[PDB]
């Protein structure tokens, strides 16, 4: 493909997210929707490789019929209500429909299916578009819809999320499957304190995205995206082996590293509630995700895996297009917890 | 030596080095600004001075 | 306080411009004086606490903790420099690191005033602790031991969080001071019960109690020795300090829910003491001993009284300094055989007089005898428990009878007896060895004749 | 999962039932050293009919060498032993 | 080959007595190890363990035992020449208590 | 500026740059030919820029300073054992195959981004596409085993499809009595072990596969010892070459970008040379791994970035 | 509501349905799709007429613009999945699991 | 006398497609080096078609 046309749908993608981000209109943001998902389709497709034919067809089915669902919400809406502004959602039927539907966008479970398999067979420049920029517009729309929501039902969702995430990450080889379950868990605490504030999912959003950027970019470093591959990377390059380990045990939610921050501040929120055993079992489910990263941590740089004699040849190259904000990206997804206050800023 | 000539060495590029020196200066100047006018600001509207 | 730990931090830079040749004997220098300007802290008052700020607070328990911590650091770098030769610079100074970042924490730990502070950085313990294990510990299950560490201290603590959290919104604070002035009773309701559990089963699980104690035959075993030193002597006291802070808020409701808990302490007393007798590695007998140690402090700060208090206050270090001893005894042996069995190499005295008498003095203060500090603690234990109640005198009496059989058992199979013939790459003993023994043993004794400066605020 | 770790009763079973349902051939006449073309009186082109049928029965090719020494069934039972890498 | 890979045999210890007769056992270096050995020592024996179980031993009393004592000695010396009771069973004064209206 | 995506938006094409002249060329022929003068005089007759045969320290003479570095930090074999034990139990030969693999795919990359980048044409001796006539004499001599033969294949076609192949394949044929002669008169005492099932099974994989597949997408040059010697009628036979088989007039300029982007950043042109395939000939244990990597740091050139290694002489480090 | 409205609401429901329970062909698929798109936009022009919402007669217009390039875009997908296949049976897209 | 590392047979755990392998998941294979399978040459038919006689 060529790089002006890469650029201007990038920019495409970018500007449907931003259109759904500053429409107050209901049409306005589902065409925002649709302009995001027509240049995200040819993204996915840049290295043509049939798996990635693939993950775009299965991304567009899910996407087109997310999108049919959320457009019949709007039209029902209207129907019990002649309005088009972004609001309260006065029918209770559109309502289920609206959160289904960006349930169905955001790869909540039960609708989580297409997320490892979408991202496993993309690149990790796609995957890591996918799993950090494609969640704004969706997350940006619950956010003021969030008033109507019905919390029985995204609180059901955010539990399966989260419970399927977990579970799915511990049976997985592939770095980028491990990195959609890790979405899909991250997606269900986000969404589980969204009915109570916004500012606490903003937040969760904010270093989820910093967390997968530089998880991300340093497996685009090494190119890995094997277990068995990434255990070379010890012998090429140990740096960033360890910075991978500590940014596996931040993303853990260990203390007092960055990614503990959210849940800190989602398990208090949800207390300051009334809602006691939704935050015990979400913060006990949790484990699990940090079990299979730290069996990620263990492979890559706690032990030494044998490597292969050409390796020796890589030792005499050097890494030749840096990614300037690895290291910010770094430093902000482990070393924040002590500004939390700041959060204070986002609402 | 080196086999190639590896056209970055002991003579740096001086543009990009004038460049990200003054960026600092200039940043650190307006900050210091900034926060004189700041605190003239506050103790203006509060009464104090 | 920030006298003690800005100089702390101050280790992490000096170490890494260090020479490559330089760097033990400057972590060695000024964790040393770290020690010397930490003993200011015993200096305490009778009445309240040292309340450096709104931040961090010195009282007479957390004091004798301040001070073992920072004292264990440069014996934790003497131990470690032998088998850590081969390793690169960079390797070397990360494994400093390790340590000076575990004494930042404990040392914050010990002194923060909000319990949630207090409990971020008793779960920042677990990173390099974990590292230390996972990355220089010797064998295959070190892994293994790793993942038991993280997941049963973990799963004690997440409900912890949520309780705490959960308090402050009720009270308005977990300010210590304001939970101790502010202090309610606990109705007997199931929410509270459950408050109650969460409150506790996090500490418990650091104890550890008889019955999730599993994680510490492990760790302790494949950890580096510099590892299960910090273990044995420092991190399982997190549990018993925590609960000795937490326990204003729980009664009256402590006293029928801490009957399980009795229980399972003063029978797992008797089980692992019993355990002892047949083990066939060293180091875990070692291990197992620890267990047998802390249900005491278990049982002692579960029946709630001052004499009870002080024992536990007194066990908890005498017991941080003989099992950080004792680990560093089996380690010279380990260093010369290879093999942690304990019947592999015997007859021990006959070619190493002088460490004979270093095992010596470590079991006679692990059997606790008189006037020993770990005598002093065990005997108010075991007083406030008679008061508790008669019969625990059984019970208490038959685990006394148990340490002092495992513990000489321990003596004659690896000092007495014949040396076995094959065995011939046993050298002499080193000064630092031998060192590293008096340092432990020496502060032991010396705090027999000022037994009030580790016996907490009840005295 | 995929098929099952067939074993050689199996092959002979099958070979003695395509054998049996072939019309130049009575059923109880036939043993599992009978020579083709000896014992049952069969031309050489019969024997091709009977290659491909196994060939259709245990779905791989048998180049025409190698098939013109299967005279017997249990020549083909272990020429498709040999071939399935099939011991026990 | 019958090996799984090319790996480097296991190596022997090294026993630091075969260089260095008096090694200390602190550092393959002569120099560095006996200026190990001697900072160790002056540091742990004669500055900590020394100075410090002196500096703990006349720390000033801040516990108030001796303080104790003599307030005890003079509500003692005091109460038996007036005859009132060495010890007071209640510690708050009776007149500054509210109890509820009535036993019943 | 390096060369990238925005270069390619602001101006530069490679299309501009080709010249009739580009005419990537290789000179391949069995062991002791006469396919190193002959790809000289090649290259110095058409104007191009010649590539001696990447052996075992290639890659030392394109980094740090040209000098080649120890046998146990680049290479890890030996062709002179290879030559004296060629079914030694140490792996020697496969391991020897595959570096000797790794480095021709490397020299290719360079050529190719020398092509790209400056237009002007490359002769190499041999390359990726003709080096598996070696493999398949080192399995039919018995040397290796067919695991090692899987393992090549796999690294082979994960790499080799990422390239355009050479425009003119020259052969250089010479008959095995004639080159067992050239042996035996050379001196080398290694070399002289060199079996004549050996060289058959070179000269087979040669003609049997190599030819006939180069053959079909570009015309093949095939000459014989005395003919070789005549670079000029050589070097006029290319000059009249009708080159409309092969894939290179079917290259775009966003082709040759793509091929130009991969063919700069030798990491990624290296990336599947070490998969993790286990197999004993090629596999290094962790700690001797650990070993000669920190043996290899120590070098005088390679603690750091070429830029920044003050023992070599360099300065004002502190400013870059 | 009247009885067209619910007929209009069911045939979205049985194209949404359609769409869902797969058979072989994905093409079958893409039909279920448009047709979802023209029961949207039958319901919605219904609802913008009765009410004489004037403004809101150029939504279904807009609503049809981006039918097309959802469909153009399917089909284009569908052009390539065949070109691996030679077949647009859905059961071919099971490279990659979860 | 030296600290234990990772050998090719504990490597080996982690290079299946999925960590823990299953009766009906044994059969799955780890995905091609590349994320490149093999070009599925579909025999695509030409029509075959009569012109004349009539
Ligand atoms: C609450 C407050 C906080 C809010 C937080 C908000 C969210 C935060 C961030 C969320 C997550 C972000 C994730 C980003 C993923 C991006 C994916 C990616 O690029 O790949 C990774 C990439 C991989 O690189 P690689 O694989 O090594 O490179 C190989 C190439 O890909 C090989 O490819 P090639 O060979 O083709 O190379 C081409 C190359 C080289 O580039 C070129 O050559 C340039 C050529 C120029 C061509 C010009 C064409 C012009 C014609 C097109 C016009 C289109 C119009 C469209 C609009 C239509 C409107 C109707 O171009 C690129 O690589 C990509 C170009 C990117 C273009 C960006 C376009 C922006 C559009 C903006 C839309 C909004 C507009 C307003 C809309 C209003 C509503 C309507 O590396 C990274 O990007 C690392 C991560 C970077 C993330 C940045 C960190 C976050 C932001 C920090 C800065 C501050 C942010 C906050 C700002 C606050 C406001 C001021
Ligand atoms: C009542 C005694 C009066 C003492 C007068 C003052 C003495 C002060 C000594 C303080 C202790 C030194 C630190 C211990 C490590 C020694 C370092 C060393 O290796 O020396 C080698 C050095 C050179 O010999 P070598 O030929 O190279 O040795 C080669 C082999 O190693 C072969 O060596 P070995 O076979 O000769 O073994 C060494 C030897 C000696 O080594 C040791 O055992 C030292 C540790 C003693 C046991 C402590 C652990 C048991 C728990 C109780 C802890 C009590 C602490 C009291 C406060 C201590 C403050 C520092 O082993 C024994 O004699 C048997 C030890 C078992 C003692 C049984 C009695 C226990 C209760 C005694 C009463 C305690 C309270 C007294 C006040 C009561 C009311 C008036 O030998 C000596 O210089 C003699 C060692 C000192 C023996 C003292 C035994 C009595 C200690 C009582 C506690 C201190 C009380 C002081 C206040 C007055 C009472
Ligand atoms: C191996 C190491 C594990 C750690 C050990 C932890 C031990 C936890 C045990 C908790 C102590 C007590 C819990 C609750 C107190 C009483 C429980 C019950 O048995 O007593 C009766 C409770 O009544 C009934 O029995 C209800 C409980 C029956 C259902 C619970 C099942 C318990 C079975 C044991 C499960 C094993 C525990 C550990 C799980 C891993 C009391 O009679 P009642 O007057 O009516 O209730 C008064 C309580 N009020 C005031 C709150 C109302
Ligand atoms: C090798 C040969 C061995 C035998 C030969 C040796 C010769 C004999 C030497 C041994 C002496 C025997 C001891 C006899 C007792 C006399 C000492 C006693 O008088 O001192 C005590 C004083 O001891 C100190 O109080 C205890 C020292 C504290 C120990 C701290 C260790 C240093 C820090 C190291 C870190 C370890 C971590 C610890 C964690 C808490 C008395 O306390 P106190 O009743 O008041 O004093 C009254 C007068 N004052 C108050 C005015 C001072
Ligand atoms: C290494 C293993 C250690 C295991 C430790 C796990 C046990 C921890 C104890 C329970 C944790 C959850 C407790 C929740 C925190 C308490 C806060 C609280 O007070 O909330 C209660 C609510 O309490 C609960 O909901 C807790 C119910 C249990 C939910 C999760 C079940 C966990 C399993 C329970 C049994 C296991 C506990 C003992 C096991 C010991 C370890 C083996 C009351 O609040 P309100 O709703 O506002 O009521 C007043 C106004 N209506
Ligand atoms: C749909 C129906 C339409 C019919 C299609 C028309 C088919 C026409 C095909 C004509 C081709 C021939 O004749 S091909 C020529 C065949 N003739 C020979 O081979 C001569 C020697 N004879 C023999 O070898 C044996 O008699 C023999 C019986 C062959 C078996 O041999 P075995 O000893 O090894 O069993
Ligand atoms: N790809 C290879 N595999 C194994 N051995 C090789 C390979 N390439 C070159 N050699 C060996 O390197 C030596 C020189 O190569 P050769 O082309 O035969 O002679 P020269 O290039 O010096 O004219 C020979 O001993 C040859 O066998």
């Amino acid at each position: 493909m060529n790089p002006i046309i890469y650029t201007t749908l990038i920019m495409t993608v970018m500007s449907g997210t931003m259109l759904v981000m500053i429409s107050s209109h209901w049409l306005l943001i589902w065409i925002g929707f649709e302009m995001n998902l027509l240049a995200m389709i040819p993204v996915l497709m840049k290295n043509f490789n049939p798996r990635a034919t693939e993950a775009a067809t299965k991304y567009f089915l899910t996407q087109a019929t997310a999108s049919m669902m959320l457009m019949m919400a709007i039209i029902i809406n209207l129907l019990y209500s002649g309005q088009w502004t972004i609001t309260k959602m006065f029918n209770p039927v559109a309502m289920t429909m609206m959160t289904m539907a960006l349930a169905m966008k955001l790869g909540l479970s039960p609708f989580h299916f297409w997320v490892p398999e979408v991202t496993q067979g993309i690149s990790l420049q796609a995957g890591l578009l996918l799993l950090t920029w494609q969640k704004l517009a969706p997350l940006s729309v619950l956010c003021q819809i969030s008033q109507s929501i019905n919390p029985n039902l995204m609180l059901t969702m955010a539990m399966l999320s989260i419970l399927i995430g977990g579970w799915g990450g511990l049976n997985q080889t592939q770095l980028r499957k491990i990195m959609a379950y890790s979405s899909i868990a991250h997606m269900g605490w986000m969404t589980a304190v969204l009915p109570y504030n916004t500012t606490m999912t903003i937040l969760n959003l904010l270093i989820y995205i910093t967390m997968t950027l530089a998880m991300f970019m340093l497996l685009i470093h090494s190119s890995a995206t094997t277990t068995l591959s990434l255990s070379h990377t010890w012998n090429k390059m140990p740096v960033i082996t360890s910075l991978m380990m500590v940014t596996l045990l931040s993303m853990g939610g260990l203390p007092p590293l960055s990614g503990f921050m959210p849940k800190w501040m989602i398990i208090q929120e949800m207390t300051k509630n009334e809602s006691i055993i939704m935050p015990t079992l979400m913060a006990m489910t949790a484990l699990l995700n940090l079990y299979f990263y730290m069996r990620l941590a263990y492979s890559s740089s706690l032990t030494m895996f044998p490597s292969t004699n050409n390796m020796k040849m890589k030792w005499q190259f050097e890494h030749t297009k840096q990614m300037k904000l690895l290291p910010t990206m770094i430093v902000l997804s482990t070393l924040v917890l002590p500004m939390t206050p700041a959060l204070s800023s986002l609402n | 030596k080196f086999y190639i000539r590896e056209p970055p060495h002991g003579s740096p590029d001086w543009l990009k080095v004038g460049l990200t020196l003054g960026t600092s200066v200039f940043l650190w100047i307006y900050l210091i600004k900034q926060h004189k006018e700041d605190v003239l600001e506050y103790k203006r509207r509060n009464g104090l001075e | 306080m920030l006298k003690i730990i800005i100089p702390t931090t101050m280790l992490l830079p000096m170490t890494w411009m260090s020479k490559h040749n330089m760097i033990w004997i400057n972590a060695t220098v000024h964790s040393l004086l770290i020690s010397l300007i930490s003993l200011s802290l015993l200096n305490q008052l009778g009445e309240n606490s040292l309340n450096f700020s709104l931040t961090f607070f010195s009282d007479s328990l957390s004091a004798p903790l301040l001070v073992l911590t920072t004292w264990l650091l440069p014996l934790m770098l003497m131990a470690s420099q032998s088998h850590l030769s081969k390793e690169t610079t960079t390797r070397k100074k990360l494994y400093i690191t390790m340590l000076i970042l575990l004494q930042l924490f404990l040392i914050m730990t010990f002194t923060a005033t909000e319990l949630i502070l207090f409990y971020i950085l008793f779960e920042a313990t677990l990173v390099p602790t974990l590292i230390i294990i996972t990355r220089w510990g010797n064998q295959t299950e070190r892994l293994n031991a790793g993942l038991y560490f993280l997941f049963y201290t973990l799963a004690g603590s997440l409900p912890l969080l949520v309780a705490l959290v959960y308090i402050q919104n009720t009270t308005g604070s977990l300010n210590f001071l304001i939970i101790h002035y502010w202090s309610h009773p606990l109705s007997n309701s199931w929410s509270n019960i459950f408050m109650w559990l969460a409150c506790i089963m996090a500490f418990m699980v650091k104890m550890p109690l008889y019955g999730l104690h599993l994680w510490l035959p492990k760790a302790h075993v494949e950890a580096p020795i510099a590892g299960s030193m910090v273990l044995a002597a420092v991190l399982l006291k997190l549990g018993g300090y925590g609960m000795m802070r937490i326990t204003t808020i729980l009664n009256p409701l402590t006293n029928y829910m801490a009957y399980p808990f009795l229980m399972l302490s003063m029978w797992g007393m008797i089980m692992t003491s019993s355990i002892c007798l047949r083990q066939t590695d060293l180091k875990s007998l070692i291990a197992y001993s620890s267990v047998s140690h802390m249900a005491l402090v278990i049982v002692a700060i579960m029946i709630q009284t001052p004499w009870s208090f002080m024992g536990a206050t007194a066990l908890m270090i005498a017991h941080g300094l003989t099992s950080s001893m004792l680990f560093c005894l089996a380690n010279t042996n380990y260093e010369r055989v290879h093999s942690r069995t304990m019947i592999l190499a015997r007859g021990l005295q006959t070619l190493l007089p002088l460490m004979a008498t270093w095992w010596l003095v470590a079991s006679l203060t692990n059997l606790a005898l008189p006037p020993s500090i770990n005598l002093i603690g065990e005997l108010f234990i075991i007083t406030a428990s008679f008061s508790w109640s008669n019969i625990t005198i059984i019970l208490m009496g038959m685990n006394m009878m148990i340490t002092a059989l495992y513990s000489l058992y321990m003596l004659i199979t690896t000092q007495r007896g014949k040396y076995t013939h094959h065995i011939n790459n046993i050298k002499p003993s080193f000064t630092r060895e031998n060192a590293l023994m008096a340092l432990h043993i020496l502060p032991l004794l010396l705090l027999t004749l000022n037994p009030k400066m580790i016996l907490g605020p009840l005295y | 999962s995929d098929a099952p770790p067939l074993t050689l009763e199996a092959i002979k079973d099958r070979v003695l039932y395509v054998l049996k349902l072939y019309d130049k051939i009575d059923p109880e006449k036939l043993s599992v050293n009978s020579h083709f073309m000896k014992d049952l009186g069969l031309d050489s082109l019969d024997q091709v009919e009977i290659i491909m049928a196994m060939e259709d029965e245990f779905g791989f090719e048998i180049p025409d060498i190698d098939a013109e020494k299967l005279m017997c069934p249990q020549e083909i039972v272990d020429y498709i032993a040999d071939k399935k890498d099939v011991y026990e | 080959p019958t090996i799984r890979l090319q790996e480097d045999p296991d190596p022997e210890d090294e026993n630091l007595y075969e260089k260095n007769p008096d090694s200390h056992g602190y550092d393959k270096d002569p120099i560095v190890d006996l200026w190990n050995m001697r900072v160790v020592f002056f540091f742990g024996f004669s500055i900590v363990l020394v100075l410090g179980s002196t500096f703990v031993a006349y720390l000033p009393d801040y516990r108030m035992q001796e303080w104790a004592r003599r307030e005890a000695e003079r509500l003692v010396k005091y109460r038996e020449a007036n005859g009132l009771p060495l010890m007071e069973s209640n510690c708050f004064d009776p007149n500054k208590i509210q109890l509820p209206e009535d036993e019943d | 500026l390096q060369y990238g995506p925005l270069a390619f938006v602001l101006g530069e094409r490679t299309t501009r740059k080709l010249t009739e002249t580009s005419k990537v060329i290789t000179v391949d022929g069995n062991i002791c030919s006469g396919k190193g003068r002959l790809a000289r005089e090649i290259a110095e007759k058409l104007g191009l820029r010649h590539f001696p045969e990447a052996g075992i320290h290639y890659a030392d003479s394109t980094t740090g300073d040209g000098k080649p570095l120890d046998v146990q930090l680049s290479g890890n074999c030996s062709l002179e054992k290879f030559y004296d034990d060629p079914k030694s139990n140490d792996g020697n030969s496969y391991r020897l195959q595959s570096w000797l693999y790794a480095s021709r795919l490397l020299q290719y990359a360079d050529a190719l981004e020398h092509l790209l980048s400056t237009g002007q044409g490359v002769v190499l001796e041999r390359s990726i596409y003709s080096d598996f006539v070696f493999l398949e004499a080192m399995y039919r001599q018995g040397f290796i085993r067919k695991q090692c033969v899987e393992h090549y294949n796999e690294v082979k076609k994960v790499t080799a499809c990422e390239y355009l192949p050479p425009h003119v394949v020259v052969y250089v044929d010479v008959p095995v009595p004639e080159i067992q002669s050239r042996i035996q008169k050379k001196g080398n005492p290694h070399e002289m072990k060199i079996t004549a099932a050996y060289l058959q099974d070179i000269e087979n994989a040669y003609k049997k596969t190599f030819l006939p597949e180069m053959s079909e997408k570009c015309e093949v040059l095939q000459y014989s010892a005395r003919e070789a010697e005549d670079a000029e009628k050589v070097v006029e036979d290319i000059e009249y070459l009708k080159c409309d088989k092969g894939p290179w007039p079917d290259q775009d300029d966003r082709t040759f970008h793509r091929l130009r982007m991969l063919v700069q950043n030798k990491l990624e042109v290296l990336n599947y040379t070490t998969i993790p395939v286990y197999l004993p000939e090629i596999t290094i244990g962790a700690h001797q791994s650990d070993r000669v990597f920190q043996k290899f740091t120590e070098l005088p050139g390679r603690k750091y970035s070429p830029g920044y290694n003050e023992d070599v002489g360099d300065k004002w480090i502190w400013l870059k | 509501m009247p009885l067209v409205y619910m007929n209009i609401i069911m045939a979205f429901a049985i194209a949404l349905a359609g769409l869902l329970m797969y058979r072989s062909h994905l093409m079958s698929s893409l039909l279920c799709l448009e047709g979802m798109m023209l029961s949207l936009f039958i319901m919605s022009t219904l609802i913008i007429l009765n009410t004489h919402f004037t403004l809101a007669n150029m939504m279904p217009i807009i609503l049809l613009v981006f039918a097309a390039c959802e469909a153009a875009l399917g089909l284009s997908l569908l052009v390539m999945v065949s070109n691996t296949y030679g077949t647009d049976y859905v059961q071919n897209l099971n490279l990659l699991q979860c | 006398a030296r600290q234990w590392q990772p050998d090719v047979e504990w490597a080996e755990q982690f290079g299946g497609a999925v960590m823990y392998p299953t009766k009906e998941t044994a059969h799955w294979k780890p995905p091609p080096w590349n994320d490149v399978d093999p070009p599925k040459d579909t025999l695509v038919s030409n029509l075959t078609l009569n012109f004349g006689p009539q």
